[PDB]
């Protein structure tokens, strides 16, 4: 109200409204789902088009051979943050000959987003990210919020109508975690999860975007007729 | 440093500081530009509220940017000096590096770029100035006349006016200027420029300045008596 | 290195050798010492290989940006001065360049500028640059006229490089010929000195000193 | 007052949303992508008959394989074009090749959100970036001041955009020829323009693999306008 | 006074075939009159069907290769996983080298692969970034021993056809991958005999449309 | 470059400057004009290190031309010479100094007097009746000491200048390929095409 | 640019079937003066890596602090700091190798020759060298300074190539290392009798041996040597 | 943050006026009147000190008339402290020009420089403008005797006779009435004092409420002399002209 003019101002109940408004931009964004087993981690993203002549906005970005994310909200902010991750993954490789841990990648994103919430002049990031990866401690899935809060999960979903996919994963928890050494079945579960967040529209060939990383699987993105198999 | 964003968008998609800079131009004394077949003429209004002035030393309204290009303006006088100085420096810089004087279009593009930069730079307000830039490209006999404005847009004009009551003199020029046959001589071009100012000026005494620019760096400013002869001839034909 | 360029009736002739050395070691016999800056501008290369290469292809980027911005072909004067002003900033740092910027425009006609890593920029009708420049000058100055045919001018340039290729130990390999008109440059082939020498000797009756 | 980079309660940047309103006031620009090339057309919209219309430059060359049309506060576009041209040339210098149209567009869009309290406000101009490369062929992009860019088969921006976009919705198909696209841009421009369309107040351009980016002469466009009138009177 | 440069010896060799390319290099690493390693790989697969080697001062060599590999990675990120062509890689390397014009990478760089028409390609660089596409190039310590042999046996220089006596040249017939590898092995065997910094092992990387293959051969260890 | 001379007579200043441009081994050009017009009644000749000479001259030229446009007025030769001296005096303590020596010949329209200034790369200014830079003065000053009279005509000045150039052509080792002569007077600057 | 003041001499090392051995004497020389007799030049990092450093001792102590700080930093926000995400020999080396090359590139080198010996997560032997110039190389045997000239020849007789590594036991390898240290004591004028030895085995872990001495030395034959040629008494 | 408290000194009004410049001009309109009159053989500068006291040390006091160099002087109207900042800058500029070209600075060039500085404070920096208006009285060998004025906007103009500060409307009318082109310094002295005497808000015009100066070629042969009048000399000229 009077305490939402900038990020440097707490409200009387201890709230940061600019951060909460940035959080709101994620809810307006298109749905994306993340889930993992012990061997593989999968991202599924519903891409959004402007109209029928337009292309479908890309939702998934590769950060390294073993790590990448899907976005929901302001896409340019995701580009800034994914670029930062690319650099941090790259610094770890060049200097330490070491693949960056997915947990440490989350810690770095948290700290970058935080600085924008405490300083005058700047603004919070207006995007939510789902980071998947496979490192020395197996498969991982993270959820990044622009408040700074990063959370390691078995599965999750962010964006519009994401509550439907999140409930499905909460039921299927015991099933999909056990899908080891079977990428296609893990993607199926992800495609079935994101389907719980659909209304009116359905998953078409240029609508769906899938990514996967695992034990002997580099981070690869599937678009177009490559995902027709899963429709 | 002072970084405050002064020029910003409003809900209806307007940058008020740029638009308020145009209002400063509207206040400024009238300036007119007319190009003939082999010449360009720049007319300028001098408000007669200020007498006891020393016309020898008072800053003239038309300024030479180089030996072949001139710049007149309407709006804030102090602001115009900054644009003129930058333009003169860029004119010499262009000769130094390209080994050729600026084209009138290039010089206009530069001045317009400066004006634009001041509409999305922090800590600065836009220039309260619109300019008329006229001249002849090196080794070219085609007349050139361009206009700029605070927003940074620019364009070429067969004839144009800016400043106070510019709506009236633009009305005059739109009906009196023929594109198929422009003022063939210097006389015809100056006469049309004086006529257009006489719609607005008041008295045709020391209130009208005329500057004629011809090809190959031939620039001259008309005196009071020379202009007064045009004023005399125009009204004597009008009494009919 | 031997490079030359000269103005004449039919435009400009540019001729260069092909050798590159590191001390007495012949590093390459197939070096392209002429840069195709655009369809109308040529640059010659002498001195430091990389300095010439890097900054002359850079020059082409600056010329392209000029004609994008000004909607007009860049002049030979302006193009040469961009390069000379650039190297002048680096003066003292140790750049090593001897270049001719050759082109034709409407306003200038055929024009040649000698540009130099010491900052020297000279307009002229004839220039020879490199370790074998003196040898090329001998043939050029005694046979040059304004009224030469494109065919005869091309041969004189070819012959002047050959003269230097023979005597100068740091010149040789082959001869690259270019002919610059008002519709652009026209390449006139790579001519191996190992075959050209014996051909010229026989046909011209020259080099009677050498036994063949 | 309030921050320049402030979020609204709906989760939108105020300044970005206000700059979009400025673009709606701008003159119409239309782009149509085909397998034979991409066509770019604009409304010149001279404020007075004394203004020499050929000096209105709302279609611009970025490189030989990339063109660009603009709509909105066109003065803001000059630094965007300069950056685009420099990016295109610089990439050729570093990699000895043409730059991808998408990569060029992405480079331009990186400037968009570099505003705060960097420049003091977003750009008040939208761009249609049309081009060709070997990998993705003929492409048309819509670059906004939000930093977002969408690829399009056809797109209209400016004052007559939603009316023109609805028309492009019906008319576009994947087998359009270049000649058909040229007439289609002229047809839709004539529909949404206030003044009557002719060769002086409207401009065409195209980008083909063979000839590259070309702005059309007023004589060439005049014939296409005459060809349009006859084919509309034909039924 | 501190000398930031050193000489790690070694020798490399690139040969471009009709539809293939090879980049070979010995595996010996030295300082002065001591052997550091008998097997220290010098030729690297940099991705996109490009092989590279920066021979001379190994620290600058490793730094350059590391930075080019990095450049390939970021080329994929910035340009939608587009394949970096060999000519584009070469120009990119020129800028990497010239970036340190006034404190040079003290190395002799060679890359090999296939051009966009599928033909064999070898590019050669000096320490400060001047480059040129070539059919044949040896680099490093024993380059002076090997290049003349390659002028003769790859480009058939100074060779003519019997009976004509200097009139007709030997025709420039193309060489197979088996024929090139023979010339590479004989080049390094000969270089090992007369150059003290060459020996221990020979590692050859062969580039075709099918990918990058490796071959290793023993060299004399004295 | 090599030889630059200057002589101030009754009603004009005459500057003579060699045409040769020699780069080490070869004479690359024999028609080089080692001078720049700073203003309609002020001419500057120059000689020094390659590149620096022209870069400096054109930089000075640009600055004076800028002044001329701003004030719609021509600076006096004295004023221009003082500006030039300051630039060189600033330059000598720079990271990389301009290695340029100059002669500034001008006609002061206010005082109706020709003026010749000699300035070296250190910023050492002197007003003279006749001047030179480099080894030229060693041969020419003796002749000028003898023959110069201050009421000389322009034609007498040119004859005395020919006697200087002849002595240089006789006794100097370097072939400077003759000189380009320019006269600065009340009517402006003109070049003597036959010398 | 500097000059080394207090210096440490040879560091010698080799691979064997199940791991690596590394050794270095306990001397800190001050030119020809054998100034400091209790200097440890083998510095362990975790239970899987030992960094052996020669050259300038002030720069060694600086490097020692960087490695100490590296362990601290790795533990931060790392629940697997003593397990899957523990520091590897390859991580520690590449870090040092980066620093060494950066410092030489600023013309202000750490005046050292470093050998990182250890065993990786998968049981692989790690042994690699780096020095003040940023030059890096790996080999079945590695040695710095005088060790390069005298130790390597002896150690290469045990492991001449890669295929000799599985055939070499820890007893044979240690014996060779200890013999090499004796030879260096005979012949290096800036060496000491006292040294430290470290064994990093993939089964038995890190064994760090301090206060070792060169023993079984041959000197008796000196009594028979008289004069420099012709002298008999 | 800090934005909350920013006055924004360099913005346009909806009408296209610079708020702070307009308000600075309002400030100057309450300052003591200063008058400049240019004649064929010299320039006069007259100025009224603001409601003084009997205990003010007048002979060592200077609030209106300042010397920039030997050829140029200024009359001040507005904040004296602001004026002294600009005066010291102007004095330095004149010396910089002298050192560079070895010639005294032309009047207009000095005036343009100060006016450009004032302009800067209206367009960038977020600082308040200088609440000062100058009358420049100077001489050079190009244009001879010159009168200029500059104001907080940074706009300057040339004059034959001009007033700044209080009652300029009334003062300018009186000058416009009695001024003639062939006028001389002694006549201009009389006109300046008569104008102040009529426009003054005080009951009577006296020597202790005035600062006075003349720039004359009335110096021995072709050269210019500045004369800052002393209290006794102002008292004499007041009697001579017949005001007291
Ligand atoms: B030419 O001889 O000047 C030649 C021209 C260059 C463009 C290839 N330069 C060189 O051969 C130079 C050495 C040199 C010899 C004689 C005069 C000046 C310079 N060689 C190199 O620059 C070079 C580059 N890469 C490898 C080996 N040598
Ligand atoms: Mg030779
Ligand atoms: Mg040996
Ligand atoms: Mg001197």
């Amino acid at each position: 109200n009077n305490y939402d003019g900038d990020t440097v101002t707490f409200s009387p109940t201890g709230r940061l409204f600019q951060v909460e408004y940035a959080l709101e931009a994620i809810k307006q964004g298109s749905v994306t789902v993340g889930l993992r087993s012990n061997t593989h981690a999968v991202l599924v993203a519903l891409k959004r088009n402007a109209d029928e002549l337009s292309s479908y906005q890309k939702k998934i970005i590769k950060c390294d051979e073993h790590m990448g994310l899907s976005l929901a909200g302001l896409a340019p902010d995701a580009r800034v943050l994914s670029n930062y991750l690319r650099q941090q993954c790259n610094y770890s490789s060049l200097v330490f000959n070491r693949k960056l841990a997915v947990e440490r990648a989350g810690h770095l994103l948290c700290d970058k987003a935080q600085k924008n919430t405490q300083s005058y002049g700047g603004r919070p990031y207006g995007v939510g990210l789902l980071i998947i990866g496979y490192d020395k401690s197996g498969a991982h899935l993270l959820e990044f919020q622009p408040s700074g809060n990063v959370t390691e999960l078995y599965g999750t979903a962010i964006g519009a109508r994401s509550q439907g996919a999140k409930t499905y994963l909460e039921r299927t928890l015991d099933t999909f975690i056990k899908i080891d050494g079977n990428p296609d079945e893990l993607i199926k579960a992800g495609v079935e999860a994101i389907s719980q967040s659909l209304r009116d529209e359905s998953l078409t060939v240029d609508n769906l975007s899938i990514a996967i990383v695992g034990k002997d699987t580099p981070f690869t993105i599937y678009d177009g007729e490559a995902v027709a198999k899963y429709i | 440093g002072y970084d405050r964003a002064l020029s910003i968008f409003s809900p209806d998609g307007h940058i008020f500081q740029v638009e308020y800079a145009l209002e400063a131009v509207k206040r400024g004394t009238c300036a007119v530009g007319v190009k003939g077949k082999n010449c360009v003429v720049l007319g300028c209004e001098r408000r007669s509220t200020l007498k006891l002035q020393d016309t020898r030393i008072t800053p003239s309204k038309v300024s030479k940017i180089d030996s072949h290009v001139v710049l007149s303006f309407s709006g804030l006088n102090a602001d115009s000096r900054i644009l003129i100085e930058k333009a003169r420096v860029e004119a010499q810089s262009h000769r130094l590096t390209l080994e050729d004087p600026v084209t009138v279009e290039y010089l206009t593009r530069y001045v317009a770029g400066v004006q634009q930069r001041y509409t999305q730079s922090g800590g600065v307000r836009p220039f309260g100035v619109s300019t008329l830039i006229a001249g002849f490209d090196p080794r070219d006999d085609e007349p050139k006349l361009y206009q700029t404005e605070p927003s940074g847009i620019y364009s070429s004009w067969s004839a144009q006016t800016i400043g106070r009551n510019s709506k009236t003199v633009r009305e005059f020029l739109e009906k009196n200027y023929d594109r198929k046959e422009p003022p063939a001589t210097v006389e015809e071009c100056v006469k049309l420029t004086v006529r257009s100012l006489l719609e607005v000026v008041q008295t045709g005494a020391k209130n009208i300045e005329i500057t004629v620019v011809k090809p190959d760096s031939d620039i001259v400013a008309l005196s009071s008596e020379e202009i007064n002869q045009y004023v005399t001839q125009i009204e004597q034909e009008k009494q009919e | 290195t031997t490079t030359l360029a000269f103005r004449f009736q039919g435009g400009i002739i540019v001729a260069v050798d092909s050798r590159a050395t590191a001390g007495n070691w012949v590093a390459s016999q197939t070096v392209k010492k002429v840069i195709e800056i655009n369809p109308f501008l040529l640059g010659t290369m002498a001195g430091g290989a990389v300095d010439c290469q890097f900054w002359e292809t850079w020059l082409g980027s600056q010329c392209r940006l000029h004609e994008l911005r000004e909607k007009e072909r860049i002049s030979v004067a302006a193009a040469s001065k961009i390069l000379s002003n650039l190297v002048y900033q680096y003066k003292g740092a140790g750049l090593s360049m001897g270049t001719m910027i050759c082109g034709y425009t409407r306003k200038e006609g055929p024009t040649i500028y000698y540009v130099d890593s010491d900052g020297t920029r000279l307009k002229g009708d004839i220039f020879c640059v490199g370790s074998g420049q003196t040898f090329a000058y001998g043939v050029l100055d005694s046979n040059y006229k304004w009224d030469l045919s494109v065919e005869d001018a091309l041969y004189l340039g070819k012959r002047s490089i050959l003269a230097a290729a023979h005597r100068d130990a740091y010149s040789g390999g082959s001869v690259n010929l270019y002919h610059v008109t008002e519709d652009g440059w026209i390449y006139h082939g790579n001519h191996d000195v190992g075959e050209l020498f014996w051909k010229v000797k026989e046909e011209e009756g020259s080099f009677n000193n050498v036994i063949g | 007052d309030r921050g320049v980079s402030t979020f609204s309660p709906e989760g939108r940047l105020f300044q970005v949303e206000y700059s979009l309103e400025a673009i709606k006031l701008g003159s119409t620009a239309i782009g149509i992508a085909t397998k034979e090339g991409v066509v770019l057309g604009v409304e010149k919209r001279a404020t007075s008959p004394l203004l020499e219309s050929d000096s209105i430059e709302k279609i611009v060359e970025i490189d030989r394989h990339i063109g660009c049309a603009m709509s909105g506060l066109t003065a803001d576009a000059r630094s965007m074009i300069e950056h685009a041209r420099t990016a295109a040339v610089t990439h050729n210098l570093y990699y000895d090749e043409d730059i991808n149209v998408e990569s060029l567009t992405q480079s331009v869009c990186d400037l968009a959100l570099r505003f705060g309290e960097l420049m003091s406000r977003p750009f008040g101009v939208a761009l249609l970036i049309a081009g060709h490369d070997a990998d993705d062929g003929y492409q048309l992009f819509h670059a906004e001041p939000s930093g977002t860019f969408y690829r399009y088969n056809a797109k209209a921006i400016g004052s007559g955009s939603e009316g023109a976009q609805a028309e492009l919705l019906n008319e576009w198909h994947s087998s359009l020829t270049l000649k058909e696209a040229e007439l289609l841009v002229l047809k839709i421009l004539k529909q949404v323009m206030e003044e009557k369309l002719d060769e002086n107040n409207a401009q065409l351009s195209c980008i083909t693999k063979q000839d590259g980016f070309k702005i059309y002469d007023n004589e060439k466009t005049a014939e296409l306008i005459k060809e349009l009138k006859e084919k509309e009177a034909a039924e | 006074q501190f000398n930031p440069y050193g000489d790690n010896g070694g020798t490399i060799l690139g040969i471009a075939g009709e539809d293939f390319a090879v980049l070979a290099g010995d595996t010996r690493n030295i300082t002065d009159y001591s052997i550091n390693s008998r097997y220290e790989p010098k030729v690297f697969d940099c991705g996109d069907n490009i092989v590279m080697s920066a021979n001379g001062f190994a620290a600058d060599g490793d730094a350059l290769v590391k930075r080019f590999k990095n450049s390939v990675k970021w080329y994929h990120f910035d340009h939608n996983d587009k394949k970096l062509s060999i000519n584009s890689a070469a120009r990119n390397i020129q800028h990497l080298l010239y970036g340190k014009r006034f404190f040079p990478y003290y190395v002799h760089t060679i890359i090999a692969g296939l051009d966009e028409d599928g033909k064999g390609a070898v590019y050669s660089f000096d320490p400060v970034g001047s480059y040129e596409r070539e059919q044949c190039r040896a680099g490093g310590a024993a380059a002076s021993l090997i290049m003349p042999f390659l002028d003769n046996q790859v480009n058939f220089k100074n060779q003519y056809e019997p009976g004509t006596n200097g009139k007709v040249k030997k025709p420039l017939k193309y060489l197979s991958v088996e024929e090139v590898i023979k010339l590479v092995r004989d080049s390094f065997t000969s270089a090992t005999e007369r150059h003290i910094q060459v020996g221990d092992g020979l590692e050859i990387l062969i580039v075709t449309k099918d990918g990058v293959r490796k071959e290793f051969y023993e060299l004399k260890r004295d | 470059m090599d030889i630059i001379l200057g002589i101030r007579v009754q009603d004009s200043v005459i500057l003579a400057s060699s045409k040769a441009v020699t780069r080490g081994i070869s004479v690359l050009k024999d028609s080089d004009d080692k001078t720049r017009q700073l203003s309609p009644h002020t001419l500057m000749s120059f000689a020094g290190e390659a590149g620096d000479t022209v870069q400096f001259a054109e930089y000075i030229q640009a600055n004076i031309q800028l002044y001329s446009i701003r004030e719609d007025y021509e600076l006096s030769p004295q004023a221009v010479s003082s500006f030039v001296r300051q630039e060189l005096a600033k330059s000598i303590r720079s990271r990389r100094p301009y290695q340029v020596n100059v002669l500034i010949g001008g006609y002061d329209k206010k005082k109706n007097k020709p003026e010749l200034y000699q300035i070296d790369y250190l910023g050492t200014k002197v007003e003279l009746p006749y001047g030179a830079h480099g080894y030229s003065g060693f041969y020419t000053f003796s002749l000028l000491d003898h023959h110069y009279r201050p009421d000389m005509t322009t034609e007498e000045g040119l004859d005395l200048l020919k006697l200087c150039v002849q002595e240089l052509e006789k006794r100097m080792p370097m072939d400077f390929k003759g000189v380009i002569v320019k006269i600065v007077d009340k009517d402006g600057i003109r070049q003597v095409d036959d010398f | 640019t500097q000059q080394p003041i207090v210096t440490g001499t040879s560091v010698i090392s080799m691979k064997y079937d199940n791991g690596v051995i590394i050794a270095a004497d306990n001397l800190g020389s001050y030119g020809s003066l054998l100034r400091f007799n209790g200097v440890e030049r083998l510095i362990p990092v975790g239970d899987n890596t030992v960094v052996g450093i020669s050259g300038d001792i002030s720069d060694m102590q600086h490097i020692e602090r960087l490695l100490k700080d590296l362990v601290t930093e790795n533990a931060y926000d790392n629940p697997l700091a003593d397990a899957e995400e523990a520091l590897e020999p390859s991580y520690i080396f590449e870090y040092l190798a980066t620093v060494m090359y950066q410092r030489r590139s600023k013309m202000n080198p750490l005046w050292n020759a470093i050998i990182v010996a250890g065993v990786q997560s998968n049981g692989d032997q790690f042994l690699r060298y780096v020095n003040l110039l940023g030059v890096t190389y790996s080999s079945p045997t590695l040695a710095t300074g005088f060790g390069a000239h005298m130790a390597n020849p002896l150690l290469r007789k045990v492991v001449d190539r890669e295929s000799d590594i599985p055939k070499t036991t820890v007893q044979v390898a240690e014996e060779a290392i200890v013999n090499a240290m004796r030879v260096l004591y005979y012949r290096d004028a800036r060496s000491s009798r006292n040294f430290s030895l470290a064994i990093i085995d993939k089964n038995t872990g890190l064994t760090f041996k301090k206060n070792l001495q060169v023993e079984n030395m041959k000197w008796d034959f000196a009594k028979d040597i008289k004069g420099y040629g012709t002298q008999k008494i | 943050g800090s934005r909350r408290y920013d006055s924004r000194t360099t913005i346009f009004s909806p009408e296209g006026r610079l708020y702070q410049v307009e308000y600075a001009l309002e400030s100057i309109s309450h300052a003591g009147t200063a008058i400049g009159i240019m004649a064929s053989d010299g320039i006069v500068l007259a100025a009224e000190r603001k409601v003084t006291s009997t205990l003010l040390e007048q002979d060592t006091s200077t609030e209106k008339l300042y010397k920039l160099n030997d050829k140029i002087a200024v009359a001040v109207a507005g904040l004296t402290a602001d004026a002294e900042i600009l005066i010291n800058t102007a004095r330095i500029h004149a010396q910089n020009y002298l050192k560079t070209y070895n010639e005294d600075i032309p009047v207009e060039i000095l005036v343009r420089r100060l006016s450009d500085i004032k302009q800067g404070y209206t367009q960038h920096g977020g600082l308040r403008p200088f609440g000062v208006s100058f009358i420049y009285a100077g001489y050079d060998d190009r244009y001879g005797y010159q009168l200029y004025t500059s104001n907080p906007s940074g706009n300057y103009t040339g004059w034959k006779a001009i007033s700044v500060g209080a009652n300029t409307s009334a003062a300018q009318t009186l000058l416009q009435m009695d001024y003639k082109d062939d006028m001389k310094v002694d006549d201009a002295i009389e006109l300046a004092l008569k104008t102040l005497s009529k426009t003054t808000d005080s009951s009577a015009l006296t020597y202790d409420r005035l600062e006075f100066a003349t720039i004359r070629k009335g110096a021995n042969d072709g050269e210019v002399y500045q004369k800052i009048f002393k209290p006794q000399e102002i008292k004499d000229i007041l009697v001579k002209t017949g005001i007291t």
